[PDB]
RNA sequence: AACUGU
RNA sequence: UUUCUCCCAGUACGAAAGGACAAGAGAAAUAGAGCCACC
């Protein structure tokens, strides 16, 4: 967390339940619901949710990891998930 | 009284032919309210006044019953 | 932001609302776990002497965006039974009311203009 | 699907003694069509209301959820609001006094509207 | 070339790249709505999908009287009085619900900010809904409106009358005399107009803009 | 069309409306004078003949009948 | 009583 | 973190009157840890 000096923080937090909304491959940019602690520019730790619901989510993730190398099927550049409007799409209109 | 008691026979009727044509509401409700409508308005009116209500009446006749469905 | 004393108007056709009456209403009561009321909350108003129920419609608080920020306290006096005070409100409702948790239809039933 | 003709057929079943129903145009951020409704007493109205929410909830509208009905503690009106239409039930003295239907059909040229009244705000002293 | 304010990024330390992948949104945005160019003090009139009714879209009208924010989370305010209640609703540019933007009236305001037009009579505030579009000269500077505002009693939302704010639009004489001026003059602080610390260049920025907001077309 | 089933038929339909009293509805009753009708009363009273008979009758000759035999001739010659 | 960061 | 509503369901149960569970969903509230796209 933001260190604020004698008065503070500068404390290791975690945040927990954070839904991914898009990621882009080209600049690797995970798109994360909610706030993280720290500044702007702040390196973080990431790994997959220990929530017991999401307790197996890796099964139909790529389980080892994802690899490039491999190119068993090229991702696309932007990933969206299916609720998320993407740019250029139609105006949306509540019908 | 009016400015033409004739805008009255024809805006009067049309109104009870909506009645039979409107189905979703009620139609006992609308003729009685309607011809209230009249006797409770048009017994006594000025002529500006009765403009008035005779204009609306005559967009309420011209616009599907002026919206009621 | 309807919170401890903050002059309202009372936009009904209630008797003791439409009458004139000299003391500044200071309201009570905000009937929500929260203490700041906002269009849509329940709270208290002391009009004429008596209190009665009021539903806030307009607020002078910043809003969120995309939605109009009324220059004037807005609201409408709504009777124990759950009808409201009065038939009839003159200023201009959100309809944001509709889809507000809560029985807001008697009102909106009531609210001749809508912005 | 729950829809408009549906309801106004389920009224008549139920036999409501006034039913009234207006159209919205889209410009108006509300709903497609308000409607009115009336019942001789508040046992009938809360037979009359219940019978359309439970028809409501069995006829499809899984998509949406369910309905809260409004006003059950009055005796004299009562409103439920559903996804296209909401009605308003009340009783035919109760129903003539608001006088809905004048709202909706004159929407800001209703006789009662110029009645309201405004207050006063000043500094005692 | 009217280059529209959200484009432009704030000096800081964000990463131009999330300015790029912003911009590319937006301009891509942009096609699907097609976003007028207007100032402030422009009578607007915007279509937007509305949550709260049932496949119903409206549309309001009003004077707008600020902008704010930047790249796709910019917003834009238009004022208007509609039945005799002072409304302001703040419009997000890119927001998917806006259907339409048209533009009544394209011209400017005295002032760059309108909040004070609270303060000033309702008649400077009040514009009819239903007005019809005015007719505009393409090849022509926004029109300009000068009316000077007159305010209501002294009690104010802000001292506009502090140089801090420097409202050019109000008519101070009648309704300040020359001493309050002075009073309020005492917060002038002449040092800050002749300070250069506080002065950040987007010229370089906002030239280079244009020809990636041409390429995109 | 019969013009004695006109003239009963228009006599009923001004006999079915309740406000008027049918002291002396004859044939020649009159609307002004012998019905005392106001202006707005004369109105429903010829909607009632337009609704037995098919409607289409216009005020601008109406208002001038002012007796059941002489919209019975009106109904008559339009039928 | 109002007034204002009391 | 806690509360309320909904759902399950006017169902189970019960002669009726009356009326549940658990599981699920939505609203809030407060506490804790944070965040500045917007206001």
């Amino acid at each position: 967390t933001i260190g604020k000096g004698f008065q503070m923080g500068n404390q290791n937090r975690t945040v927990y339940g954070l839904k991914v909304w898009r990621v882009n491959t080209k600049h690797n940019i995970i798109y994360v619901n909610g706030s993280v602690p720290g500044h702007k520019n702040c390196l973080v730790k990431i790994k997959d949710s220990t929530l017991p619901a999401y307790k197996d989510s890796c099964k139909n993730l790529p389980f080892p990891t994802y690899f490039p190398d491999g190119d068993e099927e090229e991702l696309p550049e932007d990933l969206f998930d299916e609720s998320v409007w993407q740019p250029s799409e139609p105006s949306i209109t509540f019908a | 009284a009016p400015w033409s008691r004739e805008a009255v026979l024809c805006l009067y009727r049309a109104l009870l032919r909506q009645g039979r044509e409107l189905r979703y509401t009620d139609r006992d409700f609308y003729f009685a309210s309607i011809r209230r409508e009249f006797r409770k308005n048009q017994k006594l009116e000025n002529l500006e006044a009765r403009e008035k209500q005779l204009e609306k009446g005559l967009v309420f006749l011209h616009s599907k019953l002026g919206g009621l469905i | 932001a309807v919170q401890k004393m903050t002059r309202v108007r009372v936009v009904d056709n209630s008797a003791l609302g439409s009458t004139p009456y000299h003391r500044p209403p200071r309201c009570i009561h905000v009937y929500n776990k929260s203490g700041v009321g906002k269009v849509g909350d329940q709270i208290l108003l002391a009009i004429r002497g008596q209190k009665k129920k009021a539903l806030i419609v307009g607020h002078r608080m910043p809003g969120s965006r995309m939605t109009p920020k009324f220059d004037s306290n807005n609201v409408v006096l709504i009777e124990d039974n759950g009808n409201p005070v009065g038939t009839r409100i003159k200023i201009p409702i959100p309809t944001s009311l509709r889809r507000r948790e809560g029985e807001y239809s008697k009102v909106l039933a009531i609210a001749q203009n809508f912005v | 699907k729950f829809d408009i003709d549906m309801l106004v057929s389920l009224l008549r079943q139920e036999n409501a003694r006034d039913i009234c129903v207006i159209q919205v145009p889209p410009e108006m951020r509300y709903t497609d069509y308000f409607v009115i409704g009336s019942g001789t007493s508040t046992r009938h109205l809360h037979a009359m209301v219940h019978y359309l929410v439970k028809m409501y909830k069995h006829l499809k509208c899984r998509s949406d959820p369910y309905v809260k009905i409004e006003g059950k503690d009055a005796d004299d009106w009562l409103c439920v609001d559903f996804g296209s239409m909401v009605i308003h039930l009340m009783l035919p003295e109760t129903r003539e006094t608001y006088e809905l239907e004048k709202l909706w059909t004159l929407r800001s040229f209703d006789d009662q509207l110029a009645q309201i009244a405004a207050e006063t705000l000043p500094e005692d002293f | 070339r009217f280059l529209s304010p959200e484009f432009i990024p704030p000096r800081g330390r964000t990463n131009p790249l999330k300015f790029k992948i912003e911009r590319k949104d937006m301009l891509d945005r942009r096609k699907v709505l097609p976003i007028p160019e207007f100032y402030v003090g422009s009578i607007l009139r915007v279509t937007t999908a509305d949550p709260y009714a049932s496949g119903k879209t409206s549309q309001f009208l009003g004077i707008c009287i600020k902008r704010s924010g930047n790249g796709l989370g910019a917003t834009f305010t238009l004022r208007n009085t509609i039945e005799g209640q002072g409304v302001e609703i703040c419009f997000e540019l890119y927001n998917p619900r806006i259907q339409e933007i048209q533009v009544v009236k394209l011209e400017k305001r005295l002032d760059d900010n309108l909040l004070y037009l609270r303060d000033a009579l309702p008649e400077y505030s009040t514009f009819d809904v239903n007005m019809k579009p005015v007719p505009q000269e393409a090849c022509q500077e926004v029109p300009v409106n000068k009316l000077k505002v007159k305010m209501k009693p002294k009690p104010w939302s802000k001292r506009w009358e502090r140089p801090n704010f420097n409202i050019k639009g109000i008519r101070f004489d009648l309704a300040l005399t020359e001493e309050q001026m002075k009073e309020a003059q005492k917060w002038n602080k002449p040092w800050i107009e002749f300070d250069m610390m506080r002065e950040y260049d987007t010229s370089k920025i906002e030239a280079a803009l244009w020809e990636e907001i041409e390429a995109s077309k | 069309l019969t013009l004695d089933g006109i003239k009963d038929r228009v006599l009923y339909v001004l006999k079915l409306y309740d406000k008027i009293d049918p002291e002396k509805l004859s044939v020649n009753s009159h609307f002004m004078k012998d019905l005392g009708l106001d202006s707005l009363d004369q109105v429903e009273i010829i909607m009632a003949m337009e609704d037995e008979f098919g409607f289409e009758i216009p005020d601008i000759d109406a208002e001038k009948l002012m007796c059941p035999q002489e919209i019975v001739d009106y109904i008559a010659d339009k039928k």
